[PDB]
């Protein structure tokens, strides 16, 4: 099939930057190449029609231009309503195809996250399973490290993450670690740890508690 | 009487597919090997009948039809394709006997800036019949609401420009086909 | 004016089928170009199938012979038959047309609502709610655990919290069953002071629960 090769995959800018987005064919598809917007949940829309032509509504710092194999789109200046995901699609040789998908992410200044620690529930505990949370609540940019340490021991394969997306106000993340472990195990120990590191941290944080 | 093959295939000036040309040719003698091994064509693809044989089957008529498509359309001028053109252009039956022959125009049929000349049919409401032509261009009403001559939402031109580009791909540059269609009856077409 | 409506989808099984609707308002259906497209889980769009206005349709190098796209005039709305599903299926599913450009003249493309289809093979579940206890401000949070399918809804005291509270996404564990929570900042001050309490809506197995938090 017709391949498309979308650049980048992650793309994080300020307003007022122009952007470029790149979507490369294996074949020649000429003009027929539509650029689609998608917002997080919710469905995509088309702006770039035949590669450069704009459909209605379109405000004029979105535009694209391409022929053949390689094809570019860009917005002049950046805009807050202009964050959002965007695909490459060709049309005119079946089977259709999309590209992987480009997420514009907005630029904020270097910010720390605050740290809470909770144990399990007793609840929970009677349940028969134990489940440590952290948070990192609000920060930037997205990379950070949390490591779980139970008795001063470093903890791997015993926890997930999950990330929640770009606030549309302060624009800052949260981080939620959850450490699983069997009532057995819970109770088989005694101090329970996270360790944050992130970019506005002088030293390691670590929030803590006690059984 | 030699068959006048000659004004079909090096014509001058050839058809948009939806308006495909046919030349019927009957009563005369052809050399068939003289087409079927010129280095001219690209595509040369024959349903029930041999390159090598023709001169030696007859025939009651033959009918000629030709046109210009784009080169990665040139599949679906073949028995049971599907898609646009096949479906709502130029559609040939399943039980087709004859050839068709195809090859690169863009030194010939392409200008700069696209041209504009050569259209294909984008809409109908029903697939075509085989060895169908429709040349009508009335407005293309999608909607619940009558056109009346206007176009616009719900309202479509029925026709898309090919746009063929000088400096296009070779699945996007012209190509010209010519579909011999072999009828046998009562009583023609020979070789020499 | 212009309206596409897709349902008819839910959690099905691996060698099950499903047919998927969507009512069409504005143009007749069986007269212009109709598609759908595939938005897996946190991912990309994938083209599924077409079909021609006149009959001819078209499919994926995938769902080939295992799917089916059809319409029905009179109703005037699309299908899409789902049969031999797998889990790579499992994704959201969009119905639209094709795109206008024909002789001075444009317009763009209309999309539906988007239906959520899932293939897994798992018995529906409900959703235990445990509390996430406090101790310059603090926090305390919901954990939503142990659920199935997707998706839930989560609010905070009926809806008397709507900044400072975060609903993390769903994971999907290796016990075949989701996962998420969601956490609060407040003062210190506010202990007891305000109400703490998150409701979750589960529609799947019509399970609500409404949970309270506080210091311990
Ligand atoms: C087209 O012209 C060439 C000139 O070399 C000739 O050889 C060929 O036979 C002509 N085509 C037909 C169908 O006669």
């Amino acid at each position: 099939d017709i391949q498309m090769t979308q650049s980048p995959s992650a793309l994080s800018a300020s307003v007022g930057d122009r952007v470029t987005i790149t979507c490369q064919a294996s074949q020649d598809i000429n003009k027929f190449l539509n650029w689609y917007q998608q917002k997080p949940g919710k469905a995509p829309k088309l702006l770039i029609y035949d590669a450069s032509n704009l459909e209605t509504g379109v405000p004029s710092r979105f535009s694209g231009g391409g022929s053949g194999t390689d094809f570019t789109f860009t917005i002049s200046s950046l805009q807050p309503e202009d964050i959002a995901t965007y695909y490459c699609h060709q049309y005119d040789n079946l089977p259709r195809t999309f590209g992987q998908g480009t997420k514009v992410e907005l630029k904020r200044t270097v910010a720390a996250p605050s740290v809470f620690i909770f144990p399990p529930s007793d609840e929970q505990l009677k349940s028969g399973t134990a489940s440590v949370v952290c948070l990192l609540n609000n920060f930037y940019p997205r990379e950070a490290k949390v490591q779980w340490k139970v008795d001063n021991a470093l903890q791997s394969g015993n926890s997930q993450e999950s990330v929640t997306e770009q606030d549309s106000k302060d624009s800052t993340y949260s981080l939620s670690s959850t450490l699983t472990l069997s009532k057995a195990d819970y109770e088989k120990h005694k101090v329970y740890a996270c360790e944050v590191t992130h970019q506005g941290l002088s030293s390691p944080v670590t929030k803590s508690f006690n059984r | 009487n030699l068959c006048p093959f000659g004004e079909v295939f090096n014509a001058t000036r050839f058809a948009s597919v939806y308006a495909w040309n046919r030349k019927r040719i009957s009563n005369c003698v052809a050399d068939y090997s003289v087409l079927y091994n010129s280095a001219s064509f690209s595509t040369f693809k024959c349903y029930g009948v041999s390159p090598t044989k023709l001169n030696d089957l007859c025939f009651t008529n033959v009918y000629a039809d030709s046109f210009v498509i784009r080169g990665d359309e040139v599949r679906q001028i073949a028995p049971g394709q599907t898609g646009k053109i096949a479906d709502y252009n130029y559609k040939l039956p399943d039980d087709f006997t004859g050839c068709v022959i195809a090859w690169n125009s863009n030194n010939l049929d392409s200008k700069v800036g696209g041209n504009y000349n050569y259209l294909y049919r984008l809409f109908r409401k029903s697939n075509l019949k085989p060895f169908e032509r429709d040349i009508s261009t009335e407005i293309y009403q999608a909607g619940s609401t009558p056109c009346n001559g206007v176009e616009g939402f719900n309202c479509y031109f029925p026709l898309q420009s090919y746009g063929f580009q000088p400096t296009n791909g070779v699945g996007y540059q012209p190509y010209r086909v010519v579909v011999l269609s072999f009828e046998l009856l009562h009583a023609t077409v020979c070789g020499p | 004016e212009v309206q596409l409506v897709q349902s008819g989808g839910d959690l099905v099984q691996p060698g099950g089928s499903l047919r998927l609707s969507c009512a069409v308002s504005g143009f007749t259906v069986s007269r212009n170009y109709m598609t759908w497209v595939r938005q897996a889980p946190g991912r990309g769009l994938e083209w599924v199938s077409l079909i021609y206005p006149g009959g001819s349709a078209f499919y994926a190098d995938s769902v080939k012979g295992r799917f089916t796209i059809s319409r029905d005039n009179s109703k005037n709305t699309l299908y899409l038959q789902m049969n031999s599903l797998r889990v790579e299926d499992t994704a959201v599913y969009y119905c639209a047309r094709d795109p206008v450009s024909t002789g001075h003249y444009h317009d763009s493309d209309y999309w539906g609502q988007g239906t959520l289809v899932t293939v897994s093979s798992a018995s529906t579940k409900g959703p235990s709610v445990f509390p996430l206890a406090p101790s310059g401000t603090a926090a305390l949070g919901c954990l939503v655990k142990d659920y199935f399918p997707e998706p839930v809804t989560v609010s905070w005291n009926s809806g008397a919290l709507t900044s400072g509270v975060h609903t993390f996404p769903a994971v999907l564990q290796s016990s075949g069953l989701y996962s998420l929570s969601s956490v609060v900042t407040v003062p210190s001050s506010s202990l007891g002071t305000q109400t703490y309490i998150c409701n979750v809506n589960h529609k799947p197995s019509n399970t609500k629960v409404d949970k309270k938090v506080e210091p311990k």
